[PDB]
RNA sequence: CGCGAAGAACCUUACCUGGUCUUGACAUCCACGGAAGUUUUCAGAGAUGAGAAUGUGCCUUCGGGAACCGUGAGACAGGUGCUGCAUGGCUGUCGUCAGCUCGUGUUGUGAAAUGUUGGGUUAAGUCCCGCAACGAGCGCAACCCUUAUCCUUUGUUGCCAGCGGUCCGGCCGGGAACUCAAAGGAGACUGCCAGUGAUAAACUGGAGGAAGGUGGGGAUGACGUCAAGUCAUCAUGGCCCUUACGACCAGGGCUACACACGUGCUACAAUGGCGCAUACAAAGAGAAGCGACCUCGCGAGAGCAAGCGGACCUCAUAAAGUGCGUCGUAGUCCGGAUUGGAGUCUGCAACUCGACUCCAUGAAGUCGGAAUCGCUAGUAAUCGUGGAUCAGAAUGCCACGGUG
RNA sequence: CAGAAGUGUGCAGC
């Protein structure tokens, strides 16, 4: 049976469902190296795997909604660590130690009323 | 410029007036404030007296000038130099 | 606002309705139209002409209801932002509160 | 400098609204243009009957007016002959059929908005304005409040010169949100002009 | 800041060649936040410096680097009425940073048809011990040696 | 046939028990009923500014939030919605109905 | 100094020229005659004048009364006229700085002092010891909203793990798992463990946890200073006008242009321009509204017309990005001001003085003197999206998300 | 090490 982890990362959230098999991947019927152009999200995407050393051994079924690229790159990575600690908690201590179970919570600043952006105040003069 | 759909704009209690100026044949200048309206080829060879805010400045309607608006030929404000 | 302000207004709103509510056929279905007559199209957009000018919507000014001020008007409420914000206050608006997100 | 207006503030939290009705855009505001035609009538028409409050409910396309008072007796009139008249001129405003509540303010003398009023009343008859203020808040005190301050503005005795005069006594955390302070204020047209009279009253937290 | 002391970000390392030195180098050459149109530029000139040098990519990133990284950097010293320059040895983070920064900067200002053209010729010149990024780090020991009375 | 009520009101608590008011009844009445999904609030934000003159940059912010609430009776017996016509509630709640 | 103004073609409008009225455009009272009103003409720029054609609510306890209209006389209306240095209310600022006071006691002839100072500590007059002080109040903190984790409940208009069907479309039967919606609850407390410290308060490091020391952000602004801002939002004392500083109307102006300054937008290019293909958002609005599909037009748009008071329908194919080609350091395939021509749309009406589309034209500008400004992390920078005001009319303002 | 000047005149808080 399935392994389950949700995982979210700014607005994106993402399902993850991973079981026993010969390593593939897919995100949203679509390969990895497809639905990702970008070497970053290819890279953290399999970080998780790559430091427990089970590329191999599993196969995973992800689905990923909501932000760009980077957010939906995280959101998986965090779903695929939940899914592995539940598929095996003694793997807990050491995805601890890869800071990958901290859910990063650095969300957008607001825009505030007589600021032009989230900080960047109006040009300023004397006179 | 105005819809091509709707063809071009005269006031009516202009085109009153032009008419029984054209039956007249300008006897004289017609006065107007209705410098929105078009100048449409029966104008042509009138004299309109067309409003500028605080006088009214004689146009002679030449042939050139059909299809403007009246207020065209008549400056609003009034410059010439700063010192 | 000036009184004489506020009885234009509502002299104009009161005279758009007896017009232009109604008689909008002429423009909207005639002075618009493509299917029919030229001279038909050029009568009625003369006619329109002889409606009497403050019975076009577009000349009113929308004023607050408490006060007439022209600016700062809500149209939500039909207050200006000042007096919008005395009742809000005063709790005379039946949900609004202030935010913070 | 400026303070946020303490009612305001604490809408939903501890004080309900004064008007309670759900309605569109379309009709929101001519409910709230009625609204404030029926208040400034009933405002006008009850003016020495001690009105501390009225609370508009617009039920079942109908319109209901709870008037709190000091002085139920006045409002009511004998056999209740007064309250015909009231709800009448009101279905007259609002259009929809009204109906009218009244209900008892016990303590006056813990209600901001009659205090409010009584100071300005008696700054109007000419009264030194340093007695209101010191009468005011030893009957706040000893009929059980937890704390008061009054505060009143502006040509102070018929003074050349505008001042502001405060005096406060027992706890009044006008921070603190779970305190239910209840607050008012009112403008006395003396000769010399308008003298501002505020008034907060705090009954505990929560 | 004058109450705190802060603790570094986290990086993380460059996903090609695994180093958070280019990682650094990268997010200096950066513009906009466009991170990867800075990684496609960094690869393009490591490989063509490659290629030149007979050497791994990062080998000849690094041996580039050695020759500008400062030992020393002059800073201002007040004194009671007068401020004088005293040279000051800088950390080994820092002059990382500093030659980072002085690679880049010294190649956006080349003539080169493009900036991954422009990189891969400024690295070779400071590998070659010459160019705008060591006569830099050459100024910056002058002045530092003219100012060692101070120090 | 079913028929469907939402309820809008300005405050949470009121819709609920209104929500509570309707399932209770209408269960009592012998309605199945396919259970009150809360629909998202719909909120209108507005920013004045407070002072008579100038400043522009102080200002205060707003927010009314519209609370909605769906009900679905899925089996409406004459007496169910009998009943469910009946009900009365406060003010502050809008009761729309379909069939 | 993108400030009132969250939006000046007419209106707005308060200004100018001209034309008009005088108990008045707006209110109450009083007397007289009439329902109100509708359809229509001739004058005039229009205000306003004239004149025609049409029309009777409810008791009438019949005298009229209820609306509205006109007329007529006075009280009176009206004033965006002056005083913000006569005022109320509201607001800015020092400043979200950590301060500011009072009762009783005591000290001093007294103004006053102590407390509130001292040793540590904190974001903090925060807390602990000491001390002629002992207590308290307004401030700090907390209560409030939002965000980061979990759990219960409900499960359509939202969702699709696992099952049958499939036209490959969650679209079908179906499931209530998951995302999500949103009501309720849990969690963070220096709570736990070493070390330092004055057997103190608290500091350093560690465990656990989604989060660690105010976890991030917002609201919240003490006593008072600036005779700070507003008599033009409004209210108000005093003063001034009352055939005019009041009222109606058309046209014009607020949009001028020798110049000087503030705040912004777009650029000077290759970390780029152009062209073709193709990925990944959030948050809002909609009935005098948002407007699909389809047909027509190079385009702005036009015709027809579905749906939606909306987790359903419309606004509405996000852009940066990724792949490929091309340009070759050029005043250029950079830049797009200016100006001619032809159009669309809103509106009684785009001359003064709107927005947008097409064709053509293709300035200055090659990183900016003395000087000066913002920002400490999902920040700066950079890229798109929405909303209010609004018939039309954002490079401004208020919000949202992407990369970072 | 350098860094000068700030017109006249008023009114409440008993
Ligand atoms: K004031
Ligand atoms: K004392
Ligand atoms: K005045
Ligand atoms: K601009
Ligand atoms: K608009
Ligand atoms: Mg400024
Ligand atoms: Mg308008
Ligand atoms: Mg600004
Ligand atoms: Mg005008
Ligand atoms: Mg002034
Ligand atoms: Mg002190
Ligand atoms: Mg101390
Ligand atoms: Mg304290
Ligand atoms: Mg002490
Ligand atoms: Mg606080
Ligand atoms: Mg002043
Ligand atoms: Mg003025
Ligand atoms: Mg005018
Ligand atoms: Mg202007
Ligand atoms: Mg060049
Ligand atoms: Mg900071
Ligand atoms: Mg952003
Ligand atoms: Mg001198
Ligand atoms: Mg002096």
């Amino acid at each position: 049976n399935q392994y389950y982890g949700t995982g979210r990362r700014k607005s994106s959230a993402a399902r993850v469902f991973i079981k026993p098999g010969n390593g593939k991947i897919v995100i949203n019927q679509r390969s990895l190296e497809q639905y990702f152009g970008r070497e970053t999200a290819r890279m953290v995407v399999r970080q998780p795997l790559e430091l427990v050393d089970m590329v191999e051994k599993l196969d995973l079924y992800i689905t990923v909604k909501g932000g760009g690229i980077s957010g939906q790159a995280g959101a998986i990575r965090h779903g695929i660590t939940r899914a592995l600690m539940e598929y095996d908690e003694s793997l807990r201590s050491e995805l601890r130690k890869a800071g990958f179970v901290t859910r990063d919570a650095r969300q957008v600043e607001r825009k505030k009323v007589g600021l032009r952006k989230a900080r960047r105040r109006p040009q300023f003069s004397k006179r | 410029p105005r819809s091509l759909k709707k063809g071009p704009f005269i006031d009516l209690h202009l085109l009153k007036k032009v008419e029984k100026a054209v039956e007249s044949g300008d006897k004289k200048p017609l006065r107007t404030w209705s410098r929105r309206s078009t100048i449409f080829p029966n104008m042509i060879g009138l004299t309109i007296a067309v409003h500028n805010g605080r006088q009214h400045v004689p146009v002679f309607v030449t042939d050139e000038m059909v299809g403007h608006k009246l207020g065209e030929f008549a400056p609003t404000r009034t410059y010439r130099g700063h010192a | 606002a000036k009184q004489s302000m506020k009885a234009r207004e509502v002299k104009r709103v009161a005279l758009a309705d007896k017009y232009f509510a109604k008689r909008a056929e002429l423009k909207a279905i005639i002075s618009d139209v493509n299917a029919a007559s030229d001279e038909d199209r050029w009568n009625a957009v003369l006619k329109l002409q002889t409606l009497p000018r403050d019975s076009s919507p577009s000349r009113q000014r929308n004023r607050c209801r408490q006060t007439g001020r022209p600016h700062g008007f809500l149209r939500k409420f039909g207050l200006s932002r000042i007096k919008v914000r005395e009742a809000a206050m005063r709790g005379e608006i039946p949900g609004l509160k202030k935010a913070s997100w | 400098g400026q303070k946020v207006h303490p009612n305001g503030i604490r809408l939903g939290i501890v004080k309900p609204w004064n008007s309670t009705w759900f309605a569109n855009t379309k009709e929101f505001a001519d409910n709230l243009d009625s609204d404030f035609k029926v208040r400034q009538y009933l405002t006008k028409e009850l003016a020495k009957a001690s009105v501390s409050r009225i609370v508009i409910e617009r039920p079942a396309k109908s319109i209901r007016v709870t008037i709190h008072t000091a002085r139920p007796g006045i409002v009511i009139g004998k056999k209740g002959e007064d309250v015909e008249k009231l709800r009448k001129v009101v279905a007259d405003i609002a259009g929809v059929p009204a109906q009218i509540n009244i209900a008892e303010v016990r303590k006056p003398e813990l209600d901001a908005k009659l205090v409010a009023d009584s100071i300005t009343s008696q700054l109007e008859r000419r009264v030194m304005f340093r007695r209101a203020m010191k009468r005011a808040v030893q009957n706040a005190m000893r009929l059980g409040a937890k704390g008061i301050k009054v505060e009143v503005s502006g040509r102070l005795g018929g003074a050349e010169i505008a001042r502001t005069e405060w005096y406060r006594e027992g706890r009044v955390p006008l921070h603190t949100l779970r305190a239910d302070i209840d607050y008012n204020t009112s403008e006395a047209h003396t000769t010399y002009g308008v003298i501002g009279v505020k008034v907060w009253i705090f009954k505990g937290e929560i | 800041p004058r109450r705190r002391v802060i603790g570094q970000r986290k990086i993380l390392p460059d996903p090609k060649f695994g180093s958070e030195l280019l990682a650094k180098f990268v997010n200096i050459l950066m513009v906009d936040g466009k991170k990867s149109t800075a990684e496609s530029i960094v690869y393009s000139a490591l490989e063509t410096l490659a290629q030149r040098s007979g050497k791994s990519e990062l080998e000849a990133f690094e041996v580039a680097l050695e020759n500008v990284r400062p030992t020393v950097e002059v800073k201002s010293r007040r004194v009671g009425g007068s401020t004088y320059q005293v040279p000051v040895e800088v950390r080994p983070v820092r002059r990382n940073a500093l030659a980072m920064r002085w690679i880049v900067e010294a190649a956006r200002k080349r003539g080169d048809k493009s900036m991954a053209l422009r990189l891969a010729n400024e690295l070779s010149d400071a590998a070659e011990n010459k160019g705008t990024a060591v006569k830099k780090r050459e100024d910056v020991h002058r002045m530092a040696e003219a100012n060692k009375a101070f120090a | 046939q079913r028929i469907r009520i939402r309820l809008k009101a300005f405050d949470h608590r009121l819709i609920d028990q209104a929500t509570a008011e309707i399932v209770e009844t209408a269960k009592r009445t012998g309605a199945q009923v396919r259970g009150p999904i809360p629909l998202p609030t719909r909120k209108e934000r507005f920013t004045v500014l407070i002072s008579p003159h100038v400043n522009k940059d102080a200002r205060d912010q707003y927010e009314i939030r519209t609370h909605l609430r769906l009900v679905d009776i899925v089996e409406p017996t004459e007496k169910t919605v009998d009943a469910l016509m009946r009900l009365d509630l406060a003010a502050g709640v809008d009761v729309q109905i379909s069939l």
